[PDB]
């Protein structure tokens, strides 16, 4: 029977957690904003020629409930870093969601993927050099999305369980 | 003279039964009045007909999109969205009718109703009124919600109306 990958989108509050997510699960794009409480789904694909259940744990990037994350971070067994190359707060934030899968794990060795999103927008504020030098400095890979084209989609998903199947 | 309007709540088409709400005029008049004629209708949109799209027990009924019907939209009657009038008020336990937003400044038509204390939130929506009559009728609600608050039967806002 297929193995059943635990993955967690996590990031700040707009950058496109659900959208990446609802384009993975369902092939379509949400422009509305409907900020997540908490959601999860399942989908089974093929990575490398293996078939993989993906659970995915779509959270929200609420601050207010920062204090909150760290059950979800104990039982994820792999982590989507989201941010929106035109938010440089969003891309600020990752060291603390980074900083606080480590501490609650415990590990210096958990299976992360840098996720930058909204790739089709004219606005960027980080630089894509910063955001790859920002991956290689955690040791881990770096990719860039657009939730509306669909580009990179399926790339940060199935990197992120290539990241597990690494660590297992 | 604070005013009165009621919702008259359905699920799933069957009628559950009136929550009325006294409305702070006093305190927070551009927000009451908001509510009041969203209510009424009379700016030719208002509740008549939507959802609470968001129930979670422990915490608050949600509701108030009917412009999208998807827990998205929403207006008020001043523009799209407007500012936090003030938080002079608490959200102190059951029964508190405050504003949803999505930030500063950004209260529309989405309220919610507490079914217990939730002060986090103070200072960040605005308290505008409290169920008057009617409260089992919200407690009622809270069966049909769940932890993030997706409903499991249409709640809807049957009639809704001001009180003389
Ligand atoms: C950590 C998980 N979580 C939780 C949470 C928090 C706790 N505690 C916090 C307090 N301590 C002391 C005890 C533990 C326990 N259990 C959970 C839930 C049950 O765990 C699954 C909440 C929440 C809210 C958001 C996201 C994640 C969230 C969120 C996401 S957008 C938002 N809030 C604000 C929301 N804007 C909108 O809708 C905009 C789109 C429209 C226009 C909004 O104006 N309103 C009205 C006020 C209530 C709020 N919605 C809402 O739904 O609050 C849910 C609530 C359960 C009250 C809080
Ligand atoms: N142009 C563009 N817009 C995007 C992209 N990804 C998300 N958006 C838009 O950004 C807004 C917020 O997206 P959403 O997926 O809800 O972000 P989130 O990270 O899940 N927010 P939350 O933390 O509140 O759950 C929506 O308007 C959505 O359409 C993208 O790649 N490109
Ligand atoms: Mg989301």
């Amino acid at each position: 029977s297929m193995t059943e990958y635990k993955l967690v989108v996590v990031g700040a509050d707009g950058v496109g957690k659900s959208a990446l997510t609802i384009q993975l699960i369902q092939n379509h794009f949400v422009d509305e904003y409907d900020p997540t409480i908490e959601d999860s789904y399942r989908k089974q694909v093929v990575i490398d020629g293996e078939t993989s259940l993906l659970d995915i744990l779509d959270t929200a990037g609420q601050e207010e409930y920062s204090a909150m994350r760290d059950q979800y971070m104990r039982t994820g067994e792999g982590f989507l870093l989201v941010f929106a190359i035109n938010n440089t707060k969003s891309f600020e934030d990752i060291h603390h969601y980074r900083e606080q899968i480590k501490r609650v794990k415990d590990s210096e060795d958990v299976p992360m993927v840098l996720v930058g999103n909204k790739s089709d927008l004219p606005s960027r504020t980080v630089d894509t050099k910063q955001a790859q030098d920002l991956a290689r400095s955690y040791g881990i890979p770096f990719i860039e999305t657009s939730a509306k084209t669909r580009q990179g989609v399926d790339d940060a998903f199935y990197t992120l369980v290539r990241e597990i199947r690494k660590h297992k | 003279v604070n005013p009165t309007v009621f919702f008259d709540i359905a699920v799933d088409g069957e009628p559950l039964g009136r929550v009325s709400f006294e409305l702070f005029a006093d305190k927070v008049p551009k927000t009451a009045e908001n509510f009041r004629a969203l209510s009424t209708g009379e700016k030719g949109f208002g509740y008549k007909g939507s959802c609470f799209h968001r129930i979670i027990p422990g915490f608050m009924c949600q509701g108030g999109d009917f412009t999208r019907h998807n827990g998205t939209g929403g207006k008020s009657i001043y523009g799209e969205k407007f500012e936090d009038e003030n938080f002079i008020l608490k959200h102190t336990g059951p029964g508190i009718l405050s504003m949803a937003n999505a930030g500063p400044n950004t209260n529309g038509s989405q309220f919610f109703i507490c079914t217990a204390k939730t002060e986090w939130l103070d200072g960040k929506h605005v308290v505008f009124g409290k169920v008057k009559e009617g409260m089992n009728i919200v407690e009622a609600m809270e069966r049909f919600g769940s932890r993030n608050g997706k409903t499991s039967k249409k709640i809807t806002i049957a009639d809704c109306g001001q009180l003389e």
